[PDB]
C-alpha cells in the first residue's frame, strides 16, 4: 500500500508497504524515494515512533496516511 | 434591626411611601436617626435612604422623612451618574443633579446646604446646570447660592454648562453676574468649553458680555479650537468680535478648512478649499504690505509639498483630491506647530484612509510621522503599535514588499517605547497600573508582531542586522509581562493572543522562525516565569503537532541550540517531558534530549531533599533549582 506522509516541507514519501509488513523496513522504503537511510528517518505514527519490528497494523493500519517523520542524524 | 434597615433604605429608593412610613411606624428616636442616615451600597453607591430619595426623585417619601421625621439634610453620600462617581453630595446636591425639580424645593425649604461643596468642590447649582434643568437653577440662584465656586480643576458653573448644549441655563447664570473670565487648571475658559462643543447660541451670549477672549494653558486660543474641531459655524462668529486682528483671523480660516480636509465625521471636499481659498486671499490683499506665511520646511512625510505660498498655487490643487487632504494636515500642523494633544488624529485618518484605498507607502509614511509626534509628547502609544502591526500585516497579506527602513524605524520606536512603558509600570502606583500593565502587554504582542512580519520580509543585510540590533536591544532591557513570560515565552505560545484586525491571517503563534530570529539575538532562552515554565515548558504544551507539526520541531531544534535546559523542572516540579501532553513532542524532546551526569546528579540531589546550601558552589545552587 503506498503511503502519503508528510514531511519537513509537506512533501510525500511512497512506503509502499502493506498493513502487515514491518516498520521495520517500511520506512526505509519511502525514505528510499527521498533520501533519507533507512536508520535514520524516525517516524512519528501520529503519536508514537515504530520500534523494532514494528508491524504496521500496531498504527491502525491505515492506507496511505500522514505521518510525519522526523530528520533525527546519527541513528544508523 | 439591620435586616429592616436595608428595606427602609429600598422603601425610600424604590419610592414606596405607605411601607416606608409603616416601617418606619412606632420606632423610637433612636430607631429613627439609625434607620434614616445608616448609608447601604446598591449599584456602586453609599447613599443614605434620604440621599437616594433624592436621587431617585422621590418627593413625596423625601416629604415624609423631612417633614415629620426630622432627618437631617447635611448627609454626605457617594452617587454614580453617568460615567462620573461623586462622592460627599449632600440630597440637595443630588435632587439638583437628577434633575427632579419637585425634590430640590423640599430640602431648601427645610434648610438644606444651598452652598455645599463635595469632594470636588461641586455645588448643587452647578450640578442643575450639568443636568441641564433651568427652573431648578434659578430657584437655587434666589437660595444664596455662589455660582462663582468652582471645581478643583477650577471650573465654574457656568463653563460646565457651556460644555453642555444647556444655552437657558448659561444665559440665566450670564445675567446673574457669572465671570466669563474664569479659568480651567489649563486655562480653558467658559468659552473654551463652548468651543469645542459648538454651541452657535452660547457663545454670542458670551461675547455680548464682554468674553475678552484669552488664550488656555496651551497657549491655544479657542477661537482656533473651533477650527480645529470642524466648527464651521462657530468660526465666522467671532470674526467681528473687532478685536481679533488680521493675522489671528487668517490662523482661524486655515485651521478650519484643513480639520475639514482631514476628518472622519466632518469630511468635505468643497469647503476643505474654500476655506482655505479665503485665508490666502486675505494675505494677497493689501499688496505692499504682504503677509507671508511662515511655511515649514517640507517633509519626507508629506512627499515634498512646501503649501501654497501664491493664490494660484492654491488653484492649481482645487480639484486635486490628494493634494487637498496632503496639504490640509502640513499647514493644520503649521499652525499647531505637532505639540498639540490632537494633530495626530488627522494624520492616523489620512493614514487609515490611505490604506483603505490600498496605497500604502503614503500611508505608512504619515503614520511614521505620527508615531513620532506623538512618541516626543510621551503619549500612550500602544494602540498606535498595534495598528501599524495590522497595517504591515496587511501589507504583507497582500503580496507586497515592505520598506525594510521603516520597518527599523517603528521597531526603533518600539523598543524605546517599552522603556517607557516600563517606567509607567513602576512609577505609577496601584491606581492605574492594571491599566499600564495591559498596554505594556499589548506592546509587547505588537512588538511580537512586528518581528513576525521582519520574519517575512526579503530583510537586506544592513536592514537585518538594524532590525536585530533593536531587538538586542529590548531583549537586554528584559521585557517581561506579568506572568513572567518573556519574548521567547510569548513566541513559542499559542495562548498568546493576535490581533484580528488584519493581522491573526498573517501572524500565527507559536512561529519557529520569530522564536529563531529570538535566538540569534540572545534572548536568555532558560528565563522562568510566574509558573516556572521555561520556553520549552510553553513549547511542549502546544496541542497541536499534526496541523503544523514543522513549527513544532523547527521551533524545537530552534529552542534547544543555545542551551535550553531540557531537564529544567518548573515551580510545580514537572519536567517537560512530564508537560508533554503530546506524544511528538515528546520524542522530539527525547530525540533533542542529551544526557550529562551533571543532570542525573542535580535530579538525584533534589529527589533526596539533601541540604546542598552553603556547601556546594554559588553557581550549583542554581543549577539544583533547576532540577
Amino acid at each position: 500500500m503506498l503511503i502519503k506522509v508528510k514531511t519537513l516541507t509537506g512533501k510525500e514519501i511512497e512506503i509502499d508497504i502493506e498493513p502487515t509488513d514491518k516498520v521495520e523496513r517500511i520506512k526505509e522504503r519511502v525514505e528510499e524515494k527521498e533520501g533519507i537511510p533507512p536508520q535514520q528517518q524516525r517516524l512519528i505514527y501520529s503519536g508514537k515512533q515504530m520500534n523494532d519490528e514494528k508491524t504496521a497494523a500496531d498504527y491502525k493500519i491505515l492506507g496511505g496516511s500522514v505521518l510525519h517523520l522526523v530528520l533525527a542524524l546519527r541513528g544508523g | 434591626m439591620e435586616g429592616l434597615a436595608g428595606y427602609v433604605y429600598k422603601a425610600a429608593s424604590e419610592g414606596k411611601v405607605l411601607t416606608l412610613a409603616a416601617l418606619l411606624l412606632n420606632r423610637s428616636e433612636s430607631d429613627i436617626r439609625y434607620l434614616l442616615g445608616y448609608v447601604s451600597q446598591q449599584g456602586g453607591q453609599r447613599s443614605t435612604p434620604l440621599i437616594i430619595a433624592a436621587r431617585n426623585g422621590h418627593a413625596k417619601v423625601v416629604r415624609l422623612l423631612l417633614e415629620h421625621y426630622r432627618v437631617q439634610t447635611q448627609q454626605t453620600g457617594t452617587v454614580r451618574f453617568d460615567g462620573y462617581v461623586i462622592d460627599g453630595a449632600t440630597a440637595l446636591w443630588c435632587a439638583a443633579g437628577a434633575g427632579h425639580f419637585e425634590v430640590v424645593k423640599l430640602l431648601v425649604s427645610h434648610g438644606a446646604n444651598v452652598n455645599h461643596t463635595t469632594v470636588t468642590n461641586s455645588t448643587p447649582l452647578r450640578a442643575a446646570c450639568f443636568d441641564g434643568r433651568l427652573d431648578i437653577v434659578k430657584y437655587l440662584v434666589e437660595n444664596n447660592a455662589n455660582i462663582s465656586i468652582a471645581n478643583k480643576y477650577d471650573n465654574t458653573c457656568l463653563m460646565i454648562a457651556a460644555y453642555k448644549g444647556h444655552t437657558d441655563v448659561v444665559r440665566y447664570l450670564l445675567e446673574q453676574r457669572a465671570d466669563p473670565n474664569a479659568k480651567a487648571h489649563c486655562g480653558a475658559t467658559a468659552l473654551h468649553f463652548a468651543a469645542e462643543a459648538g454651541h452657535i447660541d452660547i457663545v454670542k451670549e458670551l461675547i455680548k458680555w464682554r468674553a475678552a477672549i484669552v488664550v488656555n494653558g496651551h497657549g491655544m486660543t479657542p477661537l482656533k479650537v473651533a477650527a480645529e474641531s470642524c466648527k464651521a459655524d462657530v468660526v465666522e462668529l467671532l470674526l467681528s468680535h473687532a478685536d481679533c486682528d488680521r493675522r489671528s483671523r487668517i490662523e482661524a480660516l486655515e485651521l478650519l478648512g484643513a480639520s475639514f480636509a482631514n476628518d472622519r465625521e466632518n469630511y468635505d471636499i468643497i469647503k476643505t478649499y474654500h476655506y482655505l481659498y479665503l485665508a490666502m486671499l486675505e494675505r494677497f490683499q493689501d499688496g505692499d504690505n504682504i503677509l507671508e506665511k511662515e511655511v515649514l520646511p517640507p517633509i519626507h512625510a508629506y512627499g515634498n509639498r512646501t503649501e501654497c505660498r501664491n493664490p494660484q498655487e492654491l488653484e492649481s490643487i482645487r480639484q486635486d483630491r490628494d493634494a487637498l487632504h496632503m496639504e490640509g494636515l502640513i499647514v493644520r500642523e503649521r499652525i499647531l506647530g505637532a505639540d498639540n494633544i490632537d494633530v495626530s488624529h488627522p494624520i492616523i485618518y489620512r493614514g487609515a484612509v490611505y490604506a483603505d484605498n490600498m496605497e500604502f507607502e503614503q500611508c505608512i509614511k504619515l503614520w511614521l510621522h505620527a508615531l513620532h509626534l506623538r512618541q516626543k509628547g510621551n503619549r500612550n502609544t500602544h494602540k498606535d503599535l498595534l495598528r501599524f502591526a495590522q497595517v504591515f500585516s496587511q501589507m504583507i497579506h497582500l503580496n507586497e514588499t515592505v520598506k525594510a527602513p521603516d520597518i527599523e524605524c517603528v521597531l526603533r520606536c518600539s523598543v524605546l517605547e517599552i522603556e517607557q512603558s516600563m517606567n509607567r509600570v513602576k512609577n505609577i502606583s496601584d491606581a492605574d497600573v492594571h491599566n499600564a500593565m495591559d498596554n505594556y502587554e499589548c506592546n509587547l504582542y505588537t512588538f511580537l508582531y512586528l518581528v513576525c512580519i521582519s520574519t517575512k520580509t526579503q530583510c537586506s543585510e544592513e536592514d537585518q542586522c538594524k532590525i536585530n540590533k533593536q531587538i538586542y536591544n529590548l531583549i537586554h532591557l528584559d521585557p517581561r509581562t506579568r506572568e513572567g513570560f518573556t519574548l521567547l515565552h510569548l513566541a513559542v505560545n499559542s495562548n498568546t493572543p493576535v490581533d484580528d484586525f488584519h493581522t491573526n491571517d498573517v501572524c500565527s503563534f507559536p512561529n519557529a522562525l520569530v522564536t529563531k530570529l529570538l535566538l540569534d539575538c540572545g534572548a536568555e532562552v532558560n528565563a522562568v516565569d510566574n509558573e516556572g515554565n521555561s520556553a520549552l515548558h510553553i513549547i511542549v504544551q502546544y496541542n497541536r503537532p499534526i496541523s503544523d507539526f514543522l513549527t513544532l520541531h523547527s521551533i524545537i531544534i530552534s529552542l534547544v541550540e543555545a542551551g535550553a535546559h531540557t531537564d529544567m523542572t518548573n515551580k510545580q516540579n514537572k519536567t517537560p517531558l512530564d508537560k508533554s501532553t503530546t506524544g511528538v513532542s515528546e520524542i522530539l524532546l527525547k530525540t533533542q534530549m542529551k544526557m550529562s551526569l551533571k543532570c542525573l546528579a542535580a535530579r538525584a540531589v533534589r529527589a533526596n531533599d539533601i541540604n546542598y546550601q552553603d556547601q556546594i558552589p554559588r553557581t550549583l545552587e542554581e543549577f539544583v533549582g533547576f532540577h
